[PDB]
């Protein structure tokens, strides 16, 4: 119950930040709608009431996905300099700034689908279509990597 | 007690997780591997409380792993786990 509450509140500040991020802000949008795809089936649960209660298996599954959010928590305040940003930029080959915090999401969010659906009998629907998230963290990357260096 | 477990280093059959946290009063810990959902089996091995990283070995190329650490301390810890694909 608390524990739902509390990364279903944890998503919608980590989208809220990203929407107020300056700086590579394609990758930054596509990470918080990513974040509030997977918090949505939570959020339905949530709208269920008292009846569910998740299980061993739930619980372990969305404490992966708090602390993926949490690591994403960092990287958006660390990533608000512009600094640190050029920092990556010049260092990095892919100029991916969220590649590992979208990897981690992709494995925990086909582990919730699953026990969402077997265990709370709850219907999810699919996060985005378009393309794949590695297609399309490499076009967002391309469009920041043009974008930041047109900066004065 | 364990915070911000990682895959450091990684062949596609063993790995090297690390992570954070004041070892100078964790006795021990257990690390925990194996293949994630479906009731799989799991491994169990003991790590010394004053190191922070481990190494799993004998894994499977392409498998999704669940990795736990499991804090021990003497003088005065809920495990925390990640997801990795060898
Ligand atoms: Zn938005
Ligand atoms: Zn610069
Ligand atoms: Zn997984
Ligand atoms: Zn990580």
């Amino acid at each position: 119950s608390e524990n739902l509450k509390h990364i279903i509140t944890l998503g919608q500040v980590i989208h809220k930040r990203c929407e107020e991020m300056k700086y590579c802000k394609k990758q930054c949008r596509r990470l918080g709608h990513r974040v509030l795809g997977l918090i949505k089936p939570l959020e339905m649960l949530q709208d269920q009431g008292k009846r569910s209660v998740p299980s061993e298996k739930l619980t372990t599954a969305m404490n992966r996905f708090k602390a993926a959010l949490e690591e994403a928590n960092g990287e958006i305040e660390k990533f608000s300099n512009r600094s640190n940003i050029c920092r990556f930029l010049t260092a990095s080959q892919d100029k991916i700034l969220f590649k590992d915090v979208n990897r981690k999401l992709s494995d925990v969010w086909k582990e919730l689908s699953l026990l969402l659906q077997v265990e709370q009998r709850m219907p999810v629907s699919p996060i985005s279509q378009g393309a794949s998230w590695a297609q399309e963290d490499q076009q967002d990357a391309d469009e920041d990597r043009r974008a930041f260096q047109m900066l004065r | 007690v364990p915070t911000k477990l990682e895959v450091v280093a990684a062949t596609p059959t063993s790995l090297l997780i690390s992570w954070d946290a004041d070892t100078y009063y964790i006795w021990y810990y257990r690390i925990t591997y194996g293949e994630t959902g479906g009731n799989s089996p799991v491994q169990e091995f003991t790590v010394p409380g004053s190191s922070s990283t481990a190494t799993i070995s004998g894994l499977s190329p392409g498998v999704d792993y669940t990795i736990t650490v499991y804090a021990f301390s003497d003088y005065y810890s809920s495990p925390i786990s990640i997801n990795y694909r060898t």
